[PDB]
């Protein structure tokens, strides 16, 4: 059970991550440059799931 | 900031690697190779991401930036997980050089492609990829097969293993091609994330799943 | 083993929603429009992965 | 499109009620009140999500919108799900009428707060939160003990969808604070989108369980 609560913790490390991202691209006045960085910040959080997926599976 | 993930994965592979030296201290008569490969796979991953951090290895390539030490790394501790593996599973020899071989096959295209700026990049992505068939093919397969034979705590430490490593390495070409070496979608940021957990499951997650077994 | 198929096949699904909400924010030119399609798109994707772990979670 | 998004929970809705109207066709002598309510669950939320989708009950809320059929659906199913899980836990009526008065609770704030303006929508949140926390503990505690007098391929059916029923549940009222009613760091958009996951999950998904189960 405390699997999911670590997994949970870094997901949201992640989402902050990529977050942090996308707001400084904000701050550049651009949005391409904002979209640049969230198309990024989604494909990573797809990405993400599927690592949390093997280490739940395998632990599963 | 780059650097500050780097450390975190350097923290994080030494902490594994302390604590695979330290459970191993009481490790029983054919343990203890199992414990010295583990203090291998995150000893090797630590140094590496230390070197990284301190902003040594960062190669140009075009319009990206292709991290030496990561695939350095790759090179040296992905073979040492799967010899890991064919500990578990019972392996005799022939069956180490096949699967090894298909390994470093993997890790040199992964490189290879990285380091090219042509569009041939992927040809060699192909070939990695291939290769990697080739690896998952014999872990699901024969490999399996030769777990079967051995006691029900061992074969069932091995399918846990198999199905963490199987499903987290098939991520990694997605990275290449979603990242820098491939169509650029994730910032190097991003890529670096990713990678910095999967090396953390992959080599001291894998390794504390082994721990945990290795007792009950 | 097919869950987790179905969840990758969702996980896509989603982003592609989400990421559509990015494009269409980013052809208005404002960056702020993109920046506010992008947290709600990292913040529901964080959201997916609790969703995707329940239902995982449950049938595991 | 929000259209669309309500479109395929209304379709995803009936496919669910068919499965189950056709699954009770052969139900047992004492298992029809499980089909009934599993049509009536799914039953319900098709025609909300069919009303939606024709553009009916979008209530305009200072500069949100609220579904009232969303909500009006939630009033009528999540006791019928709450019901569900109580005939495997096997209750009493007394043990009935306080879950559901709670699960009825939940729902009611929700729904108010949800077409409040004003900052006190989040003390009705707060209740409705508070009799959230309430639900949880009868179906962790009080609901766990009943289950477990009975037989233990009943039990084991009872966490499955305890565990699925509490996990996703608890993701609602987050969506609520970070979606439109809340601080509208969601769209509309991924707000409905998210629901209609849930939704389906929550009353398909922990229905087929139910189904293989029965079987199996
Ligand atoms: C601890 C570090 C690990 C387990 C790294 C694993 C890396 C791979 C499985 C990389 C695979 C790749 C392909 C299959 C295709 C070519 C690109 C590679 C090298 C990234
Ligand atoms: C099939 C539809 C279902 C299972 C809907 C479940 C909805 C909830 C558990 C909502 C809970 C809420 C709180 C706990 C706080 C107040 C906001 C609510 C009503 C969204
Ligand atoms: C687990 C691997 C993640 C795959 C991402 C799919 C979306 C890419 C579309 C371009
Ligand atoms: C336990 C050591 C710290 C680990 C941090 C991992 C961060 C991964 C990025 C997402
Ligand atoms: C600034 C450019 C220098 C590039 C040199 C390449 C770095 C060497 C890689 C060392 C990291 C791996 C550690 C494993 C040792 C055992
Ligand atoms: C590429 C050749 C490497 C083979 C090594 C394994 C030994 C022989 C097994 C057949
Ligand atoms: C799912 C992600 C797709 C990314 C698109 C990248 C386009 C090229 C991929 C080619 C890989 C196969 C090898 C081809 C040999 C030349
Ligand atoms: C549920 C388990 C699924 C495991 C999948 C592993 C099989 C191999 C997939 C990796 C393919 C790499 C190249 C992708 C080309 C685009
Ligand atoms: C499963 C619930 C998702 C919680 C999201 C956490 C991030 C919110 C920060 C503001
Ligand atoms: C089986 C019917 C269709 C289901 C679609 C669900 C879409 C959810 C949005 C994410
Ligand atoms: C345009 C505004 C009209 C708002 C009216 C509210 C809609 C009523 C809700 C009906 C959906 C629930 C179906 C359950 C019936 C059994
Ligand atoms: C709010 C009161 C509702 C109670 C109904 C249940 C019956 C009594 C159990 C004690
Ligand atoms: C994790 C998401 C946080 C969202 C922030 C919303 C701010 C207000 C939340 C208040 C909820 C509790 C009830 C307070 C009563 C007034
Ligand atoms: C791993 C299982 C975890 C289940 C969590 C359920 C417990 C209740 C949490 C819901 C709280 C709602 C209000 C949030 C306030 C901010």
């Amino acid at each position: 059970g405390a699997v999911f609560i670590f997994v949970g913790a870094l997901t949201v490390l992640f989402g902050a991550i990529a977050y942090g991202e996308v707001t400084a691209a904000a701050a550049t006045g651009d949005a391409a440059a904002v979209q640049e960085a969230a198309v990024s910040a989604i494909l990573g959080l797809i990405i993400l799931l599927g690592i949390n997926l093997g280490l739940v599976a395998a632990t599963l | 900031g780059l650097t500050t993930l780097f450390w975190l994965g350097a923290i994080g592979m030494l902490v594994g690697t302390l604590a695979f030296a330290w459970a191993g201290r009481d490790a029983g008569s054919g343990e203890r190779r199992y414990y010295v490969t583990l203090v291998g796979i995150s000893g090797i991953a630590a140094v590496a991401y230390v070197v990284m951090a301190l902003g040594v290895g960062w190669v140009p390539v075009a319009e990206r930036t292709v991290f030496a030490p990561r695939y350095i790394d790759w090179i040296l501790t992905t073979p040492l997980i799967v010899y890991f593996l064919g500990l578990l599973a019972g392996l005799d020899s022939r069956e180490f050089g096949i699967v090894i071989t298909l390994n470093t096959v993997v890790m040199l295209a992964g490189f290879a492609g990285a380091m090219v700026p042509g569009i041939e990049r992927y040809a060699l992505f192909g070939m990695g990829a291939v290769a990697f068939l080739g690896l998952v093919y014999y872990l699901v397969g024969p490999m399996t097969e030769s777990a079967s034979q051995r006691s029900s705590g061992i074969k069932s430490l091995y399918v846990r293993l198999r199905n963490l490593t199987v499903i987290l390495w098939a991520i990694y070409p997605f990275i290449w091609l979603l990242g820098p070496p491939g169509v650029a979608l994730l910032t190097p940021t991003v890529d670096v994330a990713l990678i910095v957990y999967l090396d953390l499951v992959t080599k001291v997650g894998f390794g504390f799943i082994a721990l945990d077994a290795a007792a009950t």
